[PDB]
């Protein structure tokens, strides 16, 4: 006999405090007794346990469905956490394109990897007896058990030290490590590439793993994870919206998930108002009537999925581009590709929650998060081709209050273009009325009033009906706009007002923003100046809006 | 050489913080470096029994090609037990100069506590989420954790005694990997001290203090007064009367009684020109019951005043400022905001160590996913403060203007 590298075994505890676990076994039919018993005579003879005596106190129920299956899941919860076998799921616009790429079956290994033998009287579990008549037998387990907690995680890491040499000594190929499946890709020619399989077959077999000769199950397109990969290219697996009459709530879900999974790779496809028909529900089974703009929405996604639509993968020799395109009601799309016409991947973004926001701040928002999308999936930034001007964003940044960048980008002529909408002025403007605005309400009764008075002698007050003093100051500004020329000067002391127009919004949920912003577009120029209320500031008049 | 017992506080368990995605050229960089760490033994692979985790990336630090490792032991340092301690020096803020050196190497040549190396685990990440990552932990001292100048403490003094002994003049200050060397000589002897001083070291920064002050309410001098003027000049004294008592606005409030242009020139009357006198005299005083708390945490606010102008004021109590300053320099960072707020945040949490010797909580005025996407491609420190997000515009920006 050939003597086997033995595997180093991972010391395991169990949680603080705790002790290990001690379920009554179910009772169970003889036939499922007697073929626990032929499984398990199996088993020891092969290794994977042993017979243990009635010193073990721990016991762990056991099943049959034959096929054995035992429930750890006690023992999983006093179980020790062990870092993840994964930080993510990898994304297969990130593969690197490669001639060969061949399957190995690493199932056999799973049962050949050891368990911390201090650790093993805690897998112990029992056969019942035939008519309960003598005592069960006794077994614990010598390798990682299925459905153990920390078998993937030991599996991993033993096959990744077991192939770490390997992959070193032959820099040339890809070894890639998928639950019980072996990964390996090249561009050497075939007759190299399938020498290396079997060079690997052999270093493998070192170690007593065995990898079948059968020709393997798994073959070109690889489908995993709902995703299809080719030779040359891959894609999603096959997108299907279906046709409701009436669509219920998990019919909604399931098509908001069909169309968020289908973004990735498919351009353009919006999600708003179908996702906005889940507003508040938390009722799965409630039937919801479709809006007439989920409708537009769903057509335009049925024309958008017609056809298939594939991603090329990832050449490193190449630049990396990411391209947005405003779509409208906060939604954002982009492609991600290397050469024209052939994207890597695509996806959206949707502006956040928000009282008020501008396009500006949304497209920069998009920026970041691409960028960290594409440091995830190919370790780098990419050139960025953004609907703005240059001088847009430079007197943006320039201009606003808050720290902000944008990596490096270059402007394509795409409309709509995101633009500024309204710019206040620096400095007072000479030869412009000075409207000095108020606002008030009550409390109680939620009765207000909003005015001005200016420097040639107008003046407004108007009386307003359930408000508050927030809604009186915005007021005010918005009737000091409705009733001056193209440049005007405006004297507030809101700080709320101030707070909110000198975030630059462009958009607000609030109505009475939205005309602010109406009215501040449609003027030339605009200073809006602060004063301290209640200081005895003449012209801010707060007795003319307090009547 | 021997190793001290080191523990967490109670009740706590180790740090489980996730490592952030990184550039391929830092993977690589990180490959390196702890390629040759574990060739010297400083750190080892671990294996899936280590839950825990602690970030890493990347940096280059000033004048100098060569990639640095920084570990974010943020988390790891608040659930590591309190060490004691050694009153702060109060005379190193008042030195003429100080030369901030990196001893960071020093601490690899102790080894560390058996049990408590499984906390220092960290991880190189993968691109694409291919693999878990590679696993490490250290063995010895690591830069970053506040155990290691708490445990080499002994050893700095024992290799400082000759020095200190040798030049009562200077003052010398400890904080994490940084070395804080204070005094008062010129520059050229002061840097042939500090080359006197790392020989010294082997064998085993210019900051000036001294031109920093505190930076007091001013209020425009004017020979004509507009009504924006004297209306922008009221607000300030409003806002300045929360923090100086006395303050009043009332007889330049009178002037703007009526309603008049913006742009129209107002003259001062006698009571008016009086009461900003007296203001000016009384911002002329030092703030009234301004102390420092040891046991409260510092807070520094920042303002982006444009044309690479950036204010900051560090206080405890609203009102009561400890330290105002304005960092307008421009290195390198003319057309990137984030770096330039980067550059701020590292030059105010150093003066911070060399006023109080920790750092402070800032509030920045940045949206939280610009800065957590970009602050670590200009982060040259080996420390890391603790900072929040401002996401409403403060009125008072053009006051400290
Ligand atoms: C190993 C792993 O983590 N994943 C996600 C994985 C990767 C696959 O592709 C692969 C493996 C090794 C080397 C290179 C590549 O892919 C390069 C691009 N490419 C893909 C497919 C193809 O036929 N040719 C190519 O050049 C594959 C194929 C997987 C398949 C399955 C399944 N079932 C799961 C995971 C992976």
């Amino acid at each position: 006999m050939v003597p086997i590298s033995p595997i180093e075994t991972v010391p395991v505890k169990l949680k603080p405090g705790m002790d290990g676990p001690k379920v009554k076994q179910w009772p169970l039919t003889e036939e499922k007794i007697k073929a626990l018993v032929e499984i398990c005579t199996e088993m020891e003879k092969e290794g994977k346990i042993s017979k243990i005596g009635p010193e073990n106190p721990y016991n762990t129920p056991v099943f049959a469905i034959w096929r054995k299956l035992v429930d750890f899941r006690e023992l999983n919860k006093r179980t020790q956490d062990f870092w993840e076998v994964q930080l993510g799921i990898p994304h297969p616009a990130g593969l690197k394109k490669k001639k060969s790429v061949t399957v190995l079956d690493v199932g056999d290994a799973y049962f050949s990897v050891p368990l911390d033998e201090d650790f093993r009287k805690y897998t112990a579990f029992t056969i019942p007896s035939i008519n309960n008549e003598t005592p069960g037998i006794r077994y614990q387990y010598n390798v990682l058990p299925q459905g153990w907690k920390g078998s993937p995680a030991i599996f991993q890491s033993s096959m990744t030290k077991i192939l770490e040499p390997f992959a070193a000594q032959n820099p040339d190929i890809v070894i890639c490590q998928y639950m019980d499946d072996l990964y390996v890709g090249s561009d050497l020619e075939i007759g190299q590439h399938r020498t290396k399989i079997e060079e690997l077959r052999q270093h493998l077999l070192r170690w007593g793993l065995t990898t079948p000769d059968k020709k393997h199950q798994k073959e070109p397109p690889f489908l995993w994870m709902g995703y299809e990969l080719h030779p040359d290219k891959w894609t999603v697996q096959p997108i299907v919206l279906p046709e409701k009459d009436s669509w219920t709530v998990n019919d909604i879900q399931k098509l908001v998930g069909k169309l968020n999974w289908a973004s990735q790779i498919y351009p353009g496809i919006k999600v708003r108002q179908l996702s906005k028909l889940l507003r508040g529900t938390k009722a799965l089974t409630e039937v919801i009537p479709l809006t007439e703009e989920a409708e537009l929405e769903l057509a335009e996604n049925r024309e958008i999925l017609k056809e298939p639509v594939h991603g090329v993968y990832y050449d490193p020799s190449k630049d990396l581009i990411a391209e947005i395109q405003k779509q409208g009601q906060g939604q954002w799309t982009y492609q991600i590709y290397q050469e024209p016409f052939k994207n890597l991947k695509t996806g959206k973004y949707a502006r956040m929650r928000g009282a008020h926001t501008n396009d500006v701040k949304q497209l920069t928002e998009a920026v970041q998060k691409i960028t960290t999308e594409s440091i995830v999936i190919w370790g780098k930034t990419p050139k960025f081709k953004l609907p703005i001007q240059k001088e847009t964003w430079e007197t943006w940044w320039t201009e606003y209050w808050q720290a902000t960048w944008i990596p490096e980008w270059e402007f394509v002529n795409t409309p709509p273009l995101v633009k500024l909408w309204y710019q206040l002025e620096k400095e007072p403007i000479v030869g412009a009325e000075t409207f000095y605005v108020d606002g008030a309400a009550n409390r109680e009764t939620k009765l207000g009033k909003a005015g001005y008075v200016t420097n040639k002698g107008r003046q407004k007050v108007v009386p307003l009906t359930n408000t508050t003093n927030q809604k009186t100051e915005l007021q005010a500004i918005y009737l000091a706009l409705q009733d001056s020329g193209l440049e005007v000067n405006i004297v507030t002391d809101s700080q709320y007002a101030l707070g909110i127009i000198q975030a630059q919004p462009d958009k607000s949920e609030s109505e009475l923003v939205n005309q602010i912003i109406e009215q501040l577009i449609k003027k030339e120029k605009v200073y809006l100046a602060w004063v301290p209320a209640h200081k005895g500031i003449g012209g801010n008049e707060q007795v003319d809006k307090l009547v | 050489i021997e190793t001290v017992p080191v523990k967490l506080k109670p009740g706590m368990d180790g740090p489980k913080v996730k490592q952030w995605p990184l550039t391929e050229e830092k993977i690589k960089a990180l490959v390196e470096i702890c390629t040759e760490m574990e060739k010297e033994g400083k750190i080892s692979k671990i294996g899936p029994e280590n839950p825990y985790n602690t970030p890493v990336f990347a940096i280059k630090k000033k004048d100098s090609t060569k990639w640095r490792k920084l570990v974010d032991f943020r988390e790891l340092n608040k659930r590591t037990q309190d060490f004691w301690g050694i009153p702060h020096p109060a005379g190193l803020k008042k030195k003429k100069s100080v030369t901030v050196l990196d001893v960071g190497d020093a601490y690899f040549s102790v080894p560390l506590d058996e049990d408590f190396r499984k906390y220092t685990a960290f991880t190189i990440p993968s691109i694409n989420n291919e693999t878990p990552g590679i696993r490490y932990q250290y063995n010895v001292l690591p830069q970053g954790w506040k155990g290691s100048p708490a445990i080499f403490q002994s050893s700095m003094t024992k290799i400082l005694e000759p020095f200190k002994k040798q030049n009562p003049d200077i003052v010398i200050y400890q904080y994490m990997d940084d070395l804080y060397v204070g005094s008062d000589l010129e520059i050229g002897q002061h840097r042939t001290k500090i080359e006197e001083l790392r020989q010294h070291l082997l064998r085993w920064y210019e900051l000036h203090p001294d031109k920093w002050t505190v930076q007091p309410i001013v209020l425009p001098e004017k020979d004509s007064w507009t009504v924006n003027d004297i209306q922008k000049l009221v607000g300030k004294l409003n806002w300045a009367s929360q923090i100086y008592p006395g303050i009043k606005v009332r007889q330049l409030s009178k002037l703007l009684r009526g309603t008049k242009a913006l742009t129209e020139v107002i003259p001062l009357t006698e009571e008016a020109e009086l009461e900003l006198a007296e203001n000016r005299e009384i911002l002329k005083e030092p703030v009234h019951g301004v102390y420092y708390d040891p046991s409260k945490d510092l807070i520094a606010e920042i303002q982006k005043q444009g044309q690479g102008q950036w204010t900051y004021q560090i206080y405890q109590e609203p009102f009561k400022n400890l330290k105002t300053g304005k960092y307008a320099r421009m290195r390198g960072a003319h057309t990137n905001d984030v770096k330039q707020l980067t550059e701020a945040v590292q030059k105010i949490t150093t003066e911070s160590i060399v006023i109080w010797g920790k750092t402070p909580k800032f509030k920045l005025p940045i949206q939280k996913e610009t800065w957590e996407t970009w602050w670590t491609e200009y982060w040259q420190a080996t420390w890391i403060p603790e900072w929040e997000f401002v996401n409403t515009p403060p009125l008072v920006k053009l006051w400290y203007q």
